[PDB]
């Protein structure tokens, strides 16, 4: 926005040429002033006002504010800006105060949301959008975060990684998530190779967990605490007892013993 | 219906941001309770300070949730803590309710202790909350 | 006095119900004056009882043309009313009591958990369910059908298809009769399918044919074949065709559920069973519906559990188990512990009457 002589102008100008950090100390002031004005939250007393210093004002500050700390990796903060900005744009209904910098933001809340490995959370916010069929087609930016998703469920890993690589987006703040889904991806890719072979060439899974320097291989090899002998990674699909618990699984002895219980529940049925 | 602009601010620090979202939660926790549940912990964290002393407003907004779930003896409480902002006087539906539970709890607390001692609604050893 | 005052009482119900369906004067522009005579004057006058001298129709008629979008296509674009519409029935869940109104309770719960379905957090839905559960004696077969039917459809989206599966089957059973036999009975049956589609595989087809609207049955068995012949082309093409479908069902998120079981429905019918099944056989397979992920597929199943086996890449082969007399011992212990309880619940219903 240009310059006029308020804080939220002067925010905007500094996060398009850089000063990322700046933009985050200048945040809480910017609220304080926010906090005099009563049109920080959105109203359901309006008749249809959508200029500045109504509701468009506000939007315009804490989309600033969501990608100030998106760029200090402080997704947290994202959130706290989404909640508060989410309404604006609709709830459920509501054409008048659009952008699309919003398809860039609930797509970055998307993926946010994928890497921490919730898929309730994801679908829901699907079910938020405007509708269903038009809003996640149309945008280009959601088509992003939906593909990936299917992908991860499908197995088809190598696409998904893929895809973020070559990216348009990963160049902006899909960078941001792209260290974290890496590591997400080559776990699951490492599991599934483990159960599979008995026996592979450490050429081979150096590759598939999308490292080329055979040394970080060695590292993960280990993390992962498999043996190595030679040329080839053994695998050994490693067990253990437990993984929390619940009854039906042994506290103190006998599955025998939950029959006889179940025995009693039955055969008090019987007598009487 | 969203209580998540206001939930989302509790989030943050500085009492300002805290006070801004309380008193706008206050008045509308009855109807957005479904929401506001989910950031119980985080009002109950506004609570236990004293050094912001807005505690009280804290506990009246999360007592409201309190008896919804059906933990009437942990509503009591903090409805007994919230002070000049529990009114009998009202008479909703929230102050009714929870007044019910409280007569309750001072007859079944009065039982036990009548059979030890015989002047104990004139001490210390039961609640001056309560008492009042 | 109170024979009068019931009388009117009593004579408004009808009134206002009489006045929706066949002799409304537009259902929009009579919202109003429905919360109107509820919120004055009504409360007010009820000394927390009520069961039957209010009723699910006032709060499902006003409701219903929100939703409905065609007689109404909203009157504020700022979505003022319908918001508050669903604070005030949010609001009343308060007023019936955790004691008392306990028919009223329930009807409260199933318009709630609608609208949160639709376009909404169902994670929403948690609270309500914890509330509901308490000694009730008056909630009505439909309106428990109803229940099942939100219950099951939020748990499918979370991912349990277990819960939503005994859940959705309970549904079908009691309320319906002719009047629930109706439109309830071919939204429940849509997610009673579906259901056992991404859980594992659905029953025939023949069952389903005699018993619901056929104009339904076609499309269902369309998706039904797609999934169980496990081809990939076939599911696309098939989703495309029944866009119609899914939208009005509210169904758009089967389209990336069910996606992932195709295309291991489609390993799962070749019977792997030999000492060694080769490699180029699978690959052949998957190039169709995988261009990048032959290997990550095969492995992917290894470890779902879809099948026990061992692959060398050196050695390109596949080793495998017998995917034919599988399910031994302990499996007798699950059906056991399973078929008993069903038989003392029965028994528990004899004695009950």
């Amino acid at each position: 926005m240009p310059s006029l002589a308020e804080l939220t102008k002067s925010l905007s100008i500094a996060f398009e040429n850089g000063d990322y950090a700046a933009c985050e100390k200048l945040l809480p002031p910017i609220k304080i002033e926010l906090i005099k004005n009563n049109l920080l939250i959105p109203d359901l007393s309006i008749q249809n006002d959508i200029y500045l210093n109504d509701l468009m004002i506000t939007k315009r500050i804490l989309e600033v504010g969501a990608l100030a700390s998106i760029q200090t990796f402080n997704f947290d903060s994202f959130e706290n800006y989404f909640n508060q900005l989410k309404p604006y744009y609709f709830s459920n209904n509501h054409k008048l105060s659009e952008s699309d910098k919003k398809s860039k933001l609930i797509s970055l809340y998307l993926l946010n949301l994928l890497s921490q490995n919730n898929t309730t959370k994801f679908h829901s916010e699907l079910q938020y959008l405007d509708k269903h069929i038009k809003n996640l087609e149309d945008d280009s930016l959601l088509s992003y975060p939906i593909k990936l998703d299917r992908w991860l469920m499908e197995g088809s890993y190598q696409k998904a990684w893929d895809l973020l690589q070559s990216g348009s987006q990963n160049i902006s703040e899909f960078d941001s998530f792209t260290d974290i889904l890496k590591s997400a991806i080559r776990d699951e890719i490492a599991k599934n190779t483990e159960l599979s072979y008995d026996f592979l060439p450490l050429s081979n899974i150096k590759a598939l967990l999308f490292f080329n320097n055979e040394k970080e291989t060695e590292k993960f090899a280990l993390e992962r605490n498999w043996p190595i002998v030679n040329s080839k990674v053994y695998f050994n699909n490693q067990s253990k007892e437990k993984a929390d618990y619940e009854d039906e699984m042994m506290h103190e002895e006998d599955q025998k013993t939950n029959i006889i219980e179940k025995a009693m529940d039955y055969a008090i049925s019987i007598e009487n | 219906t969203t209580a998540a602009p206001l939930l989302a601010l509790l989030r943050e620090n500085q009492d300002s941001v805290k006070t801004y979202a309380l008193e706008s939660i206050n008045n509308v926790v009855d109807q957005l309770w479904s929401e506001i549940s989910n950031e119980l912990p985080d009002i109950e964290a506004l609570y236990d300070d004293d050094t912001f002393s807005d505690r009280e407003m804290a506990a009246l907004i999360a007592s409201k949730v309190y008896y919804n779930l059906g933990e009437y003896e942990s509503a009591v409480k903090y409805a007994l803590a919230a002070k000049d902002r529990f009114d009998i006087d009202e008479k909703s539906q929230f102050v009714e309710t929870i007044v019910s539970k409280s007569i309750e709890m001072y007859v079944q607390e009065a039982s036990k202790q009548y059979t030890k001692d015989e002047q104990f609604y004139t001490k210390d050893i039961i609640d001056p909350k309560l008492t009042s | 006095k109170t024979i009068e005052v019931t009388a009117e009482i009593n004579c408004f119900m009808h009134l206002l119900v009489q006045l929706f369906l066949w002799d409304s004067k537009e259902l929009e522009q009579l919202v109003e004056f429905n919360r109107k005579v509820v919120i004055p004057n009504l409360l007010c006058y009820y000394n927390l009882r009520s069961l039957n001298l209010i009723n699910a129709k006032l709060w499902f008629y006003i409701y219903l043309s929100h939703e409905t979008l065609a007689r109404s296509s909203e009157e504020i674009n700022s979505d003022n009313q319908n918001i508050i519409l669903r604070s005030t029935m949010m609001k009343f869940l308060k007023i019936a009591s955790l004691k008392h109104d306990n028919e009223t309770k329930a009807m409260l719960i199933n318009l709630i958990l609608r609208d949160f379905l639709n376009n909404g957090e169902v994670d929403s839905a948690s609270d309500f369910i914890s509330k509901l559960e308490y000694p009730h004696t008056d909630v009505s077969s439909s309106l428990e059908a109803r229940y099942f039917f939100y219950l099951s459809k939020i748990n499918a989206i979370q991912l349990d298809y277990s819960t939503a599966n005994e859940y959705i089957i309970a549904a079908i059973r009691k309320a319906p009769h002719n009047s629930k036999s109706l439109g309830f009975l071919q939204q429940s049956n849509k997610l009673h399918c579906c259901i056992q589609l991404l859980m594992g595989d659905i029953p025939e087809l023949s069952f389903f044919h005699q018993s619901n609207m056929q104009k339904s049955l076609l499309p269902y068995y369309h998706l039904t074949k797609a999934v169980k012949l496990g081809d990939l082309k076939k599911f696309t093409s098939t989703i495309t065709k029944y866009k119609q479908l899914l939208l009005k069902d509210d169904t758009y998120q089967l389209c990336v559920r069910l996606r992932s079981n195709v295309i291991k429905t489609g390993i799962r019918i070749i019977s792997l069973t030999y000492k060694k099944i080769s490699l180029r056989d699978i690959c052949l397979k998957l190039n169709l519906d995988s261009e990048q992920t032959v290997e990550y597929m095969v492995s992917r199943a290894i470890r779902d559990g879809v099948i026990e086996a061992k692959i060398n890449h050196e050695d390109g082969f596949i080793e495998t188990t017998e995917l034919l007399n599988i399910y031994d011992s302990e499996d007798p212990q699950q059906v056991f512990d399973e078929r008993i309880k069903f038989a003392n619940q029965l028994h528990d219903e004899y004695l009950v009457s």
